[PDB]
């Protein structure tokens, strides 16, 4: 029915419409990639319910599914690890012996 | 009945230990920095969660000689003039003082622990998470921020402070020691280290870790630095 | 040095990669409530760390999140105050990141840069627009009046201030999620509720009739029956008028029923023994679904 | 109100009138009233076997 | 309701003025308070017969 | 102060029993079976209804 609505009205959903385009329109007039994850998907049954103040924060499984797509838009990002150490091979397969210097 | 004060410059403040070798055994003794607070005119323990929580008079040190120079001083807690308390009559061990108290009557000598800050592991070691194994005889331990030249072994003692969910919801914090039985990814930076013992519930964070004396040993950039011991003060009631 | 070759080895290094979190509560909601390895941040570390090969030690995030900070003086909570409460207690002052009054970084980013200390992150990951959206939409008697302008310069060069300490990493932004505040005030022990009426509209012609829409919420609206609830203008706590429309009852995309003047024109003589014009209407919507009253917010304009 | 705490005031005063209640005043939070030997005494000091 | 706790701060103030009532004020919390010698003294040690 | 453990296998575990020659009579003692409780890391009796309920750590 065109008369139900997923998402209940709260007085500050327009400006956090206004302030999302604000970061998604930092991000087109940056430098690198700064889109994190997206989290408009998400209904009030994602939220923990607080007496007294409302449904604010993300649940304990909600919150860990928002942390694998940050994970995943990272790797993206950087598919291998950019690290590597001096030392390559085993601790068995290098000899320890002291010298006089360099020169 | 001695107090003995003194200045100081280790690589690790925090961690920095003394050793005492009673008649029985070799006790170990943690030093925490005192720094001098101006509104309460008072030498206090930097350490606001593990320290001494004991508060000293400023007529317990007395600078004559020359001070430190403040390049060749490290800087903990944002405070580099500190100085280091050693008081006989409250010899707590443990590294959050927690341990059995030492007999100050019959000590034999008193050993300070200085190393150089790329020492065991290294200074930038820390533990990631810890859980217990599905065999019934040890846990696994993820340590991290290790120079590429630290070696691991069996048999190493490592002091850790950690906090965890007790099985009642409530959250706890003890200290206490493990074993290394083995490990993997030597020259990677990362260890996955497998010890012996139980945890007593789920793994929260780590607050402390020392990871020193290794019995491999290892290759290290050679440096020379100068340690210093400036203006010991000993009062007290004890024979001077 | 190798068993098979000379060359010599003789220097250290750590190849720790950090990670830096900031922003907003809704970041720090990873760390908090939880233990391993049930934490949100737990995930990001284990899933990672598989995907390159390495321990579960060589992503290691850092947490410098703050809960009701804002990026500006504007939205804080306390713009005079300077003493950094984070916990909201006493005088919750500071919580700002930055100050474009004066261009000079906040007490909050100060906070961040020193959970971090000695560590050097190559990534950041950003949110914070809750604290803006609520004082953008309540100007209040700020002098200086929240503004998308100052929040997109305010949040434009703080992430610069970040990059000047440390190198030009890449910055990761989540962006902003909805939040619902309380229905009724005098039930704070009740949560949203499938059925619950929600966007009540009031509308009327020049003639004096009154119509009310609303659109129902995780149900068909023409499955359930509705009650309008009219409170009386005097005493606003005391309903005053009230009838029930059953379902069915919609149009144009909204759920309307029908209050014409020969309605309110009698309903109106109790109060009033004159036909007065009703410029003026608070009332209420509570759906009658499975024999359940669920009540909405007030409408008073 | 209507100055209910006023009569009370004059009542009690007229009353009890013609006698001495001086209650004595005493400092408890002085160092007399406490034991002298804080954490540093050899009270606190751990008693050898 | 009806700042009926706010005639009964007013009127306890009034009705008790002129005497002091002020209480110690004792930190039970600090090691004074508690017995030296934790987990570790003596104390504990099993008895040996 | 001395505590013995071994394995053995006997015809009926539940039935092993172990005489002690004291200078009086000869007592008999039955020595019931343990199993190593993984979870718990303790050596627990297997026999529920008429065991020892003694428990032993791993070291034993």
């Amino acid at each position: 029915n065109a008369a139900v609505v997923p998402m209940p009205y709260s007085p500050t959903t327009v400006p956090r419409e206004q302030i999302r385009e604000i970061q998604l329109q930092l991000i087109n007039e940056m430098t690198d990639v700064h889109m994190g994850a997206l989290t408009a998907q998400y209904m009030p049954d994602d939220f923990t319910f607080e007496p007294g103040i409302g449904q604010i924060h993300f649940n304990v499984e909600t919150s860990r599914k928002v942390c694998l797509d940050l994970a995943k838009s990272v790797l993206r990002l950087v598919p291998v690890y950019p690290l590597v150490s001096p030392v390559k091979k085993q601790h068995d397969d290098y000899w320890f012996v002291g010298r006089l210097g360099l020169d | 009945g001695l107090i003995l004060a003194f200045r100081h410059n280790p690589d690790e403040p925090d961690k920095f230990t003394v050793t005492i070798q009673t008649p029985e055994k070799a006790y170990t003794y943690r030093l925490a920095p005192y720094g001098f607070n101006n509104k309460t005119r008072r030498w206090e323990c930097l350490d606001t969660k593990y320290g001494t929580k004991r508060t000293y008079q400023a007529d317990i040190f007395v600078a004559t000689d020359e001070d430190i120079p403040e390049s060749e001083m490290t800087e903990v807690y944002g405070t580099k003039d500190y100085i280091f308390i050693l008081d006989f009559a409250d010899l707590r061990t443990g590294v959050a003082f927690n341990g059995v108290t030492i007999n100050p009557r019959n000590i034999t000598m008193i050993s300070f622990d200085c190393t150089e800050a790329h020492h065991g592991l290294g200074k930038d070691a820390y533990i990631a998470a810890m859980y217990n194994n599905d065999d019934g005889a040890t846990f696994q331990m993820e340590i991290g921020g290790i120079h590429t030249n630290a070696a691991l072994a069996a048999g190493d003692k490592l002091q850790c402070i950690w906090r965890y969910l007790d099985v009642n919801g409530n959250a706890q914090a003890a200290e206490n020691e493990f074993e290394v039985v083995s490990y993997e990814g030597f020259g990677t930076s990362n260890f996955s280290v497998k010890c012996k013992g139980m945890l007593p519930g789920k793994f929260i964070g780590c607050d402390a870790f020392y990871g020193k004396y290794l019995q491999t040993d290892g290759p290290i950039k050679q440096v020379d630095s100068v340690k210093w011991f400036t203006n010991l003060t000993v009062s007290g009631s004890g024979r001077k | 040095q190798d068993k098979e070759t000379g060359e010599l080895i003789t220097e250290q290094t750590v190849l720790d990669y950090p990670i830096l979190f900031a922003g907003e509560s809704q970041v720090a909601i990873h760390f908090m409530s939880g233990a391993y390895p049930d934490r949100g941040y737990d995930v990001f570390q284990k899933y990672m760390t598989e995907t390159w090969g390495i321990n579960y030690a060589g992503v290691h995030p850092i947490n410098g999140t703050t809960g009701s900070t804002a990026v500006d003086r504007a939205c804080a909570v306390n713009p005079n105050s300077e003493v950094f409460d984070p916990t909201q207690s006493s005088g919750a002052g500071g919580l700002w990141w930055w100050d474009l009054e004066a261009d000079k970084p906040g007490p909050a980013l100060l906070h961040c840069v020193g959970q971090v200390g000695k560590l050097k992150p190559k990534a950041i990951i950003w949110g914070q627009g809750d604290q803006d959206a609520t004082a953008l939409a309540y100007p209040g008697d700020r002098n200086p009046a929240p503004s998308l302008t100052r929040t997109k310069q305010a949040t434009k060069k703080v992430f610069e201030y970040l990059r000047s300490l440390y190198g030009q990493i890449p910055i990761f932004i989540q962006e902003l999620s909805y939040a619902w505040g309380i229905t009724n005030t005098d039930a704070p022990n009740v949560p949203i509720r499938t059925g619950l009426p929600s966007f009540l509209a009031a509308r009327r012609n020049t003639w004096g009739d009154i119509e009310f829409r609303w659109k129902s919420y995780g149900l068909d609206p023409a499955l359930a029956q509705y009650r309008i609830e009219i409170y009386n203008p005097s005493n606003l706590n005391q309903i005053l008028h009230s009838f029930v429309v059953s379902g069915t009852q919609e149009a144009n995309g909204y759920v309307y029923a029908d209050f014409t003047v020969e309605d309110w024109i009698p309903v109106m003589m109790e109060a009033v023994g004159s036909p007065n014009p009703w410029e003026f209407m608070k009332w209420r919507v509570v759906c009658l679904y499975q024999e359940r009253e669920i009540p909405s917010a007030p409408w008073s304009d | 109100s209507c100055g209910a705490e006023l009569e009370a005031n004059a009542l009690l005063t007229a009353l009890v009138a013609g006698e001495d209640f001086t209650l004595p005043d005493i400092d408890m939070s002085g160092s007399e009233y406490d034991i002298p030997g804080g954490i540093n005494s050899p009270i606190y000091a751990e008693i050898e076997k």
